[PDB]
């Protein structure tokens, strides 16, 4: 959903600590100003993605002090107030399995923090999870309406064709089927780390692009040296402007290549962010009569889970 | 040490902040470098010491102001740095001056970051407050308790797409 | 519904005329293009390392072989400006085409048809959508069903009458403290429990939460005829 | 009869079989 926000300064990156080099950069006009506005718009859209996805409601729904789950065990999906940061037992594993930046952000680029902190993003999921357990299907389309969870699985069978008489008779057997399904996910994410690799690839995609842009400063780009001050010392000021122009042109191509990828990768994330905004709407909030949109099986109700630079969906299927 | 200076060591030049760290170079290695082959630390040509090189303080200048039709009040924001240059307040995103920190959280107006939003309110200025996620709603839950609508409202929502 | 719907249409006409920031979604698309067009034009005033940004100035000063060196500096900078523009326009169009697919999807599902998917056509249960022409885009007016007034009701998953559980064919069970009623989920309409609105499945010893009650049988009063 | 509806006849639909459909109205009249 959210992609790492990075604002690269084309004043410092192109010309490190050099005024005369910056005079050569001013010869190219708005190229610096334009590349900054492109990365700025990315940082704004990534903040708009979290608002259009994570928060589907304008109210914070919380669980009552007396927790009646209808036989299921929701302690895994529901947050724990005992921890210093509010998160579910599953999201605690989601933060650990997804993990230098300090060295590169001192090179003249800036990694911007997200507008919504992980504690606030978890409260969005806490509002959606506590709502579906209590308000169920109502709160997505309007004001929250309290409904017993024992009856919140009854109409969901009526939507997939199963007569709701199966629920109330098999509710004891479904309690074992659902609780075992949640337990297998916790063991899958904790033991196997390749399930969250979709988010790790996004972080690795950014970290590789960030490392790619920084490693280009050591390149010659056709110039005699890769250091601006070294060229000014070894060559005359007019003769250095020719060598510096090769560095600036090569470093601009480094930004134009990085900014191009970031604009393309952002559209890739926004394509998945629109799906996350659509899935939370159809899967989490309501019931999906569609097939295999919420995953394999007849969809019933979905559980959103906060994750770094994304979101994890738990889809209860029949 | 511990200041922004232009240093020239042996045949190496640069600009940054010199700080002695716990790193240990090999006796035959004078200069260190990072992943990008940019020098992160040096050894003094005279005295034997390990001085980590941290670049000078820099960051983005984020101007937070209401529209020209509202007011000329401005809250300057610095990124990834404490207050150095410089109602001088500090935030999670960095040093934020021109805005007043408020414990009461309201609806987000001007986005900043790290869950902080700014607005122009009350003798009125710009305030920096924690972004509110919406009004807390505790929905009662019971086995036999249910809420069935006894009345409805038809509302026409406007969606705009290019 | 007439007072609710007809006033809701007027609220939008009052919101669009008085508040101009509601259309900022489309205003940003036009501004995104203008900022891309203006940036592309302002590059011709930049020297790009050349002595001047005017072709007639370079051709009139340096030799034809000397001008090609400086003109090479302009075109290289002007290609990088034009390629960057085309790069953004291809990316900006991908944003517009992705929204056009949603506009084509909502036009069929929201406007043309009826979408059961929640909050795809906007907050509320979708009824119908009204398309409106807008510059470089489209404005959708979605008629939705939003419940307003509710009240705490005593509910049970089942009704125990003859010793067999009774389940609603459509709706849910509610009670106002007098008699158990069968009402719609989105609307409260008290109705006497009858064999036509319920179906017999299982017994009273299985379902958790079943309550004892009497189900009306229309065949019994007709026995006197 | 509550779970079924009468449409057409037995001479059209392919695959129709002969069976006895329970009618709850019959035992109530005699009892
Ligand atoms: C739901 O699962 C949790 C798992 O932590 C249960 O909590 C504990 O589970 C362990 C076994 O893994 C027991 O030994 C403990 O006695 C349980 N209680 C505590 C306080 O740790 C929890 O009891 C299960 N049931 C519900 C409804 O939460
Ligand atoms: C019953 O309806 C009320 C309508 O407000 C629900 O709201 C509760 O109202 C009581 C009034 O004393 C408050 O004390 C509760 O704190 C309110 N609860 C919430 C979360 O708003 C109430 O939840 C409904 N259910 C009950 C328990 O009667
Ligand atoms: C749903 O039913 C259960 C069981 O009757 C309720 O739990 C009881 O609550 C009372 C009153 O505080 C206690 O004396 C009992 O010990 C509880 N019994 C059990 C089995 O837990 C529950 O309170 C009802 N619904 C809710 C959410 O209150
Ligand atoms: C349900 O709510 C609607 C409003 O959404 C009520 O309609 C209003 O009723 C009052 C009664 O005095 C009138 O003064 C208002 O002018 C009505 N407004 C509209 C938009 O018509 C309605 O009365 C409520 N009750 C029912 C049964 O629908
Ligand atoms: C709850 O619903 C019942 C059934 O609709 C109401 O009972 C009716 O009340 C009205 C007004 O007092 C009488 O004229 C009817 O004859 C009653 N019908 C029956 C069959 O009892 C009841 O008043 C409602 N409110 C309460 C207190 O539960
Ligand atoms: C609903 O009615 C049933 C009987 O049809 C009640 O179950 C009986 O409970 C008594 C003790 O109170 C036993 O002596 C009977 O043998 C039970 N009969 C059956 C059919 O098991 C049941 O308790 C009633 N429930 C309520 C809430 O009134
Ligand atoms: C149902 O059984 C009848 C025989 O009892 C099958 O054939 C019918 O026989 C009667 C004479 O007894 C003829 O008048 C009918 O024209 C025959 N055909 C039908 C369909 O009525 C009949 O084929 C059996 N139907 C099925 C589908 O099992
Ligand atoms: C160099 O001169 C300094 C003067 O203080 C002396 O301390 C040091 O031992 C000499 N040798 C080295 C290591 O440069
Ligand atoms: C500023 O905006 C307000 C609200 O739209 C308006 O009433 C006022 O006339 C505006 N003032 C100017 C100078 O435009
Ligand atoms: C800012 O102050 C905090 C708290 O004293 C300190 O931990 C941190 O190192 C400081 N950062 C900078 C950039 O000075
Ligand atoms: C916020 O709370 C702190 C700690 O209690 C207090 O020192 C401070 O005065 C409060 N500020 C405001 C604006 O209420």
């Amino acid at each position: 959903v959210s992609m790492t926000k990075t604002s690269v300064d084309c004043t410092m990156y192109i010309c490190g600590d050099s005024t005369e080099c910056s005079n050569l950069l001013l010869q190219y006009g708005s190229f610096c100003t334009q590349l900054n506005r492109a990365l700025t718009g990315i940082a704004v859209e990534q903040d708009k993605n979290t608002q259009e996805v994570f928060a589907q409601v304008k109210q914070i729904y919380k669980t009552p002090p007396i927790k009646d789950f209808g036989g299921f065990n929701f302690s895994q999906i529901l947050p724990d107030p005992s921890k210093p940061s509010k998160r579910s037992f599953i999201e605690d594993l989601l933060f650990n399995k997804v993990t230098l930046i300090c060295a590169q952000k001192f090179n003249g680029l800036t990694v911007l923090p997200p507008l919504l902190t992980d504690e606030m993003i978890a409260q969005y999921t806490s509002a959606l999870l506590a709502g579906t357990i209590t308000s169920g299907w109502t709160f997505g389309a309007g004001a929250a309406l309290q409904i017993p969870f024992a009856m919140q699985m009854a109409y969901r069978f009526n939507g997939i064709g199963v007569t709701q008489n199966v629920l109330y008779e098999n509710q004891k057997l479904i309690a074992n089927q659902f609780n075992s399904a949640i337990g297998k996910i916790q063991d899958s994410l904790s033991s196997t780390a390749s399930a969250l690799g979709k988010l790790q690839d996004v972080v690795n995609q950014n970290a590789q692009a960030l490392n790619t842009l920084v490693k280009q400063l050591s390149s010659n780009f056709g110039a005699i040296s890769s250091v601006l001050n070294d060229i000014l010392s070894r060559l005359d000021p007019p003769e250095a402007e020719v060598q510096i122009d090769r560095l600036i042109t090569g470093r601009l191509q480094s930004l134009q290549t990085y900014v191009t990828q970031q604009l393309i990768r952002a559209a890739e994330i926004r394509a998945s962010a629109n799906l996350a905004a659509t899935k939370m709407s159809e899967c989490v909030l309501g019931q999906s009569k569609r097939v295999d949109f919420c995953g394999k099986g007849y969809h019933l109700m979905s559980f959103p889970q906060s994750a770094p630079h994304g979101v994890v969906f738990l889809h209860v299927t029949y | 040490k511990n200041k922004c200076v232009n240093f020239n060591f042996n045949g190496l030049t640069g600009t940054g902040v010199l700080t002695e760290s716990n790193k240990k170079f090999l006796p035959f290695q004078q200069f260190g470098r990072d992943i990008a082959d940019t020098t992160d630390a040096v050894r003094d040509p005279q005295t034997l010491e390990i001085l980590d090189i941290t670049p000078c303080s820099f960051g983005g200048v984020s101007v937070i102001t209401p529209g020209t039709n509202t007011s000329n009040q401005v809250a300057v924001l610095y990124q990834d740095v404490n207050c150095t240059e410089v109602n001088v307040f500090q935030t999670r995103a960095g040093c934020l001056i021109g805005a007043e920190h408020v414990n009461n959280s309201y609806e987000c107006d001007i986005p900043i970051g790290a869950g902080i939003c700014a607005s122009y309110q009350t003798s009125q200025s710009i305030i920096a407050y924690t972004m509110s996620l919406g009004a807390e709603n505790s929905v009662a839950y019971s086995n036999n308790s249910i809420a069935i609508p006894t009345n409805f409202t038809i509302s026409v929502t406007t969606e705009i797409l290019p | 519904i007439a007072n609710q719907f007809n006033s809701a249409i007027g609220k939008i006409q009052d919101s669009l005329s008085s508040t101009a920031s509601a259309l900022g979604k489309l205003q940003d698309v036009v501004n995104q293009n203008a900022q891309a067009l203006n940036t592309l034009v302002k590059q011709l005033s930049s020297n790009f390392g050349a002595i001047s940004s005017v072709l007639n100035d370079i051709l009139s000063r340096l030799d034809p072989p000397e001008a090609e060196v400086q003109i090479d500096r302009l075109i290289t900078g002007r290609l990088q400006s034009l390629q960057t523009y085309v790069t953004q326009q291809l990316i900006r169009a991908a944003e517009i085409r992705a929204s056009a697919n949603l506009a084509a999807t909502k036009m069929s599902e929201c406007v043309l048809g009826q979408s059961k998917r929640v909050d795809f056509c906007g907050k509320g249960y979708h009824l119908m959508s009204f398309p409106q022409s807008a510059p470089h885009g489209v404005v959708f007016l979605h008629v939705t069903y939003v419940p307003a007034q509710e009240k705490n009701f005593t509910t049970a998953p089942a009704i125990c009458h003859d010793g067999k559980a009774h389940f609603p064919r459509e709706g849910v069970f509610v009670s106002n403290g007098t008699h158990w009623f069968v009402t719609q989920r989105n609307f409260y309409e008290p109705q006497i429990i009858t064999t036509d609105n319920t179906f017999v499945s299982g017994n009273c010893d299985v379902v958790i939460g079943i309550v004892n009650n009497t189900v009306y049988d229309p065949l019994q009063p007709e026995l006197d005829s």
